[PDB]
């Protein structure tokens, strides 16, 4: 439920 | 069935229950036949958004066992809280870690996917240095940079430089030498070296890939500007 | 599993954005059977309305691929399995809320105010289990759900003032029962007006009322179109 | 993390 650091 | 269990994937990705669109991409992984194209992005997507949840939890109860300091008793539930969300966390990266291990990497057969698994594997080891503590802490971040420059070596080899994965390994990459080893020169050359040799070969930016490494470009950019001020 | 500790738990997990941690602190802080105080009644209801919430908003995707996948049947059933487990969860959410509701919640409430509310919370989560409820159950739960906003209707009449934001948010959400679940726009249409008008005549004196008649209107708008 | 008729 996040986008993260990629 | 495989066919199965990645109908049930995008489902789940469209209800926007992350965690079970990766445990099913986890069982299609587990079955260790080397994932197409789409399956390997169904399987990061649910794991980017799993983890990613996690991790901004994790950001803001810390900034409140921060901000509490003088309240020890606010400052102590807050510890206890962001410790539950850091095992939590421990025990995704080292599902995917094992994933990667034991069915991604050994059955990687082109370069393309082998670099994205190994940037994946360094993602991971990072999220948990992320959270370690003492000397497991050290260890896991020499995990993290290894798995980074055997990534970064074959990509410089095999890929162009405007290659979406290529972008995002060099991005991250910079936010490890930033964020993790403290050394923002390292981060802001590697970040620079990508952002403009994508742009000295722009004529090899492919229509399917246009969206994903201007976006990244886009990343790299902001970082490098955020960093050298 | 202290009251103190409790709460101040979920107000972490409030931040932290993890609603079932912060619905099961809320939970232990029901069942350890005192009356809820307005702070921990709000972060109980919150907890829950972000748990179900994310459920009901999963089916409803579901269910829409479900509907559009007829003629391709083995893609069709794949959606109504998997949203037959998400209807598992929503039952589940919905047997837990109404457990603390009879066994707690009801009848440790002292004043007019707080019966309303959670009589109001009754009918709101017999309402999402009737949603998803099959045949004859669906029948006796959708009355479970007009019994509970009825009586908490007819307290609120009695007991509140027309202003009220629980007394106008049950209007708004008892007309909506009528509206979306018992196919009644004129009972729906009459309640929420009932309650506008009934609101307007002491909007004098007194904010969050206002945000509640404007979903009134809202509403009204939409059934009447 | 959604909100619903409540």
């Amino acid at each position: 439920l996040k986008n993260i650091r990629h | 069935d495989k066919n199965e269990l990645v109908q049930k994937a995008k489902l789940a990705e469209q209800a926007e229950r992350y965690d079970d669109m990766a445990a099913c991409m986890k069982s299609v992984t587990e079955q260790g036949a080397e994932l197409s194209n789409e399956e390997r992005n169904l399987l990061s997507v649910a794991y980017k958004n799993v983890v990613g949840a996690r991790r901004s939890s994790w950001r803001v109860v810390s900034s409140i066992e921060q901000k509490t300091e003088g309240a020890e008793k606010k400052q102590q539930m807050a510890r206890e809280y962001r410790e539950k969300i850091e095992t939590e966390l421990r025990d995704i990266c080292n599902d995917v870690l094992s994933l990667l291990e034991k069915f991604l990497i050994p059955n990687a057969s082109q370069a393309e996917s082998k670099v994205f698994y190994l940037k994946m594997k360094g993602d991971y080891y990072r999220y948990l240095a992320e959270v370690a503590a003492g000397d497991d802490k050290k260890g896991i971040v020499d995990q993290s940079q290894q798995a980074y420059q055997e990534a970064f070596e074959i990509s410089k080899k095999e890929m162009q430089p405007t290659h979406p994965i290529r972008l995002g390994l060099a991005l991250n990459f910079s936010v490890f030498y930033y964020e993790i080893l403290n050394s923002p020169e390292k981060a802001c050359s590697l970040a620079k070296t990508a952002f403009d040799e994508a742009i000295a070969e722009l004529d090899t930016l492919s229509e399917e890939s246009y969206k994903d490494s201007t976006l990244i470009m886009q990343l790299l950019r902001d970082n490098l500007t955020l960093w050298t001020s």
